[PDB]
């Protein structure tokens, strides 16, 4: 929720795509 | 004992707070590796717990990154500001209260 | 709790850094066109709001990009002109973005000069319990 | 009895930081618009009362919206732009609270010294046989 | 209220004035920014006598210097009256004691 | 009386005034 | 558990000192023509790890060079020329190596005075 | 007797902190060229003297500079004289820039004197 | 009288140098005023005509003239401040060392 | 010769700190030597013989340099703080040994 | 092995070679 | 033994200072055509070495570095040789502005290390 | 005499004239 | 005998002081082309000494003006100029005053460190047992 | 002598010797600027060797690096000597101190 | 002989002479 708050499972990865697949 | 359970709570407080500035340490350590995520523990349940190894929990992220990493300096430095204070607090309440107990057998 | 004063200076500082990092990003895709999916960049800002707990700490609910028109420039050359030869250039206001980075820096500043006083006084308070 | 002070000090004390969080709050929200609900941010100061029961502590009685005049900067591209697009920003003066953060530490810190110096004495007055 | 009593209370009425005039000094000390705030303090050598020959009126001090807020407590000036009747409470604790560990030895043997 | 002495009545207020009448 | 502190800031502390030679290297080194073989210099930099014995310090595991493909330029009156007169210079990004010295020096900062306050908290322990 | 030092550093500390005061106040007041009732600022400075043998320093009184008053030419306020000429304030800066360091410089050494003093006596308060 | 003598001279010595702290830190208080000249004791000769007997103080040398007529020298007073202050605290513990020797023979 | 053995562990433990921290000191002021090598002792294991004449181990190098200096900075600098504080705590812990052991003569 | 630890024998000496013969 | 850090730690001052003297007297004569008898300055260095197992850092000597001479043509001039060729100092600007940061942050260090030897010293000698 | 020492007699003030009359 | 470190150390604070003193006199007068009396201003500089046996405090001699070729300039409109306009001025070299500004103030801070040093030993030793 | 001095003969003369170098000491200190001065210093072994069998001869101290206006003082050398003197003083001090407290405890 | 011990003999004095005569 809140940033820096406790999570118990982490967030997805990050990833940037240059273009939509 | 009587002088055991009069001590017990300070001391796992000491101990707790020492533990998290090791992670919090760890984790401003590793500032740069990407696919790290930043860990920390919920200090209150903790202690709740170990007063009647240890458990760690990841933290919400703040902003995204391309690379992965996950931790926030200023959120970590007034996280480690905030600990260090605290186990200050502890250690002097503790001192405190051996000294009231040395100084009643005289 | 005199202890609040870390939770919202750490706030004060998270968000300052929010907003810098948007004027960043506005400033590095001020001339970028044609991003994913081939619709126009837009620019964003950030809204600050306080938590009521009174008297409390700064959050940014969310970004909000700018309704502010965006520049039609006229290229034909381009697949993404529509019948009237236009391209959707982003609207970024290169003196605004100057100016709410130098606010930035300065409230970051002033924030980090409160911490350290206060950091200095509580490490004095602990003197007592003695 | 001398016992008093601690009181009197704890009161000062409690006083001093409650001054210090709304002046760091403050500059804080300096720059803060459009608080929850829409309404802009107001600057707050406190009030310093004593708290009689003859001479004693300093309370807090209260915390009171500053009656300066409402800041206004020109920006119709803006959604809180009202009808002549002006958005409205609080009257905090930097100066202002910077120096209320001074002399609150300052006081806070001499009040703390008034403590020790009791707490000596009357240590000095247990150990006096 | 014949000979210890008397030749006691010489010293503890001193100490109590001493101690009534540190926490009126602490009191001026802790209400220093309040605005208006005037500085209180007595008139340690009258005030002794007129206990001793048997409520304390306070005096107000002069202002050194004025400011707007109408507040006139002299912040350095407290400081050093608050050290100065400190040294003198601990004179008088001293010399209390002493005086009583004369006396009390006496009774031996 | 002289600065830093004891007195028997109060300071006046202080005004400052911006601009007299 | 207070004495793996040391340990942890120690190893950041190495880790960035190794960061910021790579990058030192790759500056001094952005206009090498050749080596001491003949290959072209190609620019390197380090890859981390997290050193867990469970989170604990920060690791260098080893030094890459970078897969990006190096530049070539035209220059047929040289003997390091291909068959085609194109001979190769190497890929560094002066900006990237400039920006990594910043955030490498200051994470070293950072790193000092978590050390320096952990170090004044064990130095007050004693007092118990 | 010791007791007197007492009395010297309060007087030294409170003729130390009028000068600092008045310094502040003509740096402050330094281009503030008009006053509540229409005559100029003027600069002003405290005299020391020594209370009566030896002893601590008072202030007995805050006077104004006799140095002349620099003026400037400009029609337009309503304080200028017949000829156009205001009277801006003679307060130099540099010589309050250097008061205000001297000021302090000397309330330090007399508080650190006091402090020595107080626990000089404390030490004898234990014979 | 014996040990009145005996402890008065030394307590003569503590007095003395009392006073000398006394005119030492009113002229290092009033080191910032014009027209003051410093002021000090001959301590040796003061104490030997009290201890065979109101101080007859005499001014200092300047060391470099200043034009507002100021005498006085911080540091030449800082160093005799502190000399002064150590001399008291050694005849200080004298004092004590003789009084606690003539209590503990008591014993 | 039982109070003897008794301080006499943490007597030594304390002496091969003192030989550690000589160690640490000469490898920093001689840190520009060219052709020098990096020295220091395994304290764990020299406790352990000495209770049951010193050899010292090269410090293995982490970056390579041309004037053949091994001795790093950061390292070295760590352990020097890392053995100071462990210094200052064996002797507190022998202080607070001798004291506990003088006091029941009283 | 890894940097910074203990090893008994000392480093090889440390060339930097102009050209490779 | 904790005596020894005195006599190790003055040696490195002394070491440094005199590294730090040379690395000045070159700055200052970088641009010196000649000394008191026709003798062309010549850049200087120091040779450090170990006190010995391994102590403080002693200066072995001050050696003129065997470089040639960056002589330079002035035939109007009673120093040329027959060609007319002067010999100037071989004296490099960046050797010495590195020379004089690292001997100084050697300087501050060994001070800091004496610092905390000391007062670890003065803490034992107070013992129970 | 040398300065520092203590004399009897004061010291005359101190003038620095402008110009010589 | 130790009491005689602060007088050689209230000696070396005496000597540097009026050394800054003299060289702060020179920076101030560096570009005074006047006297009192008409002289042109000339530099001067202490002369230090040592005072006793064989091994003591520093004592400052006297002020001596140097006798180093004074700088003249053209200038046949001032008055001062000689018969050929050639009017003289202070001869100060104005890196020597800066290093010697700094060099004194080196040394004072060294001497008021022994002193402190000194002072702290004596009053530990005053309580020998 | 005495019995009583016999055994702290050698600590105090040990402690006045320590005070003279350290006078010494802060005489070359002081003298730091003064043209044409040599440091001198005690060899503190020999002459407490020689005092231990019943002034004091100066030993001027080498120069570290030369320079023109004759001066001889060095600063870090003779720093660290200052440092390492008050050290030891003190050293002996509290040895002296805790004989003195064992004799006086063992007459009680 | 080593620079920092003691030896009883002065130091001759230091010269630095502009040209060799």
């Amino acid at each position: 929720g809140v940033p820096g708050a406790l999570s118990n499972q982490p967030a997805p990865p990050n990833e940037a795509p240059i273009a939509t697949p | 004992d009587r002088l055991d359970a009069a001590l017990r709570f300070q001391q796992e407080a000491l101990n707790l707070r020492a533990q998290r500035q090791e992670i919090l340490a760890a984790n401003i350590a590793n500032a740069d590796t990407p696919g790290y995520q930043a860990r920390d523990i919920d200090f209150a349940s903790e202690l709740k717990k170990v007063m009647v190894a240890v458990d760690l929990l990841y933290r919400v992220p703040d902003q995204p990154s391309l690379d992965g990493n996950t931790v926030d300096m200023d959120r970590e430095r007034t996280q480690f500001a905030d600990n260090s204070l605290k186990y200050q607090m502890g250690l002097t309440v503790l001192g405190s209260q051996l000294k009231g107990m040395m100084n009643v057998l005289q | 709790a005199l202890l609040n004063i870390f939770d919202i200076a750490g706030s004060a500082l998270a968000a300052q850094s929010k907003r810098l990092n948007v004027a960043a990003s506005n400033l590095a895709n001020a001339d970028s066109v044609t991003g994913p999916d081939g619709q126009p960049y837009r620019a964003k800002q950030v809204v600050f709001q306080v938590d009521a707990a009174a008297t409390g700490g700064v959050k940014v609910a969310s970004v909000i990009e700018s309704q502010a028109p965006e520049k039609l420039v006229y290229e034909p050359g381009n697949p993404l002109a529509d019948a009237n030869g236009y391209v959707k250039m982003p609207n970024v206001d290169v003196v605004g973005e100057m100016v709410n980075t130098m606010s930035a820096s300065r409230s970051y500043q002033a924030n980090i000069e409160v911490l350290n006083t206060v950091k200095s006084m509580m490490l004095k308070t602990l003197t007592l319990g003695q």
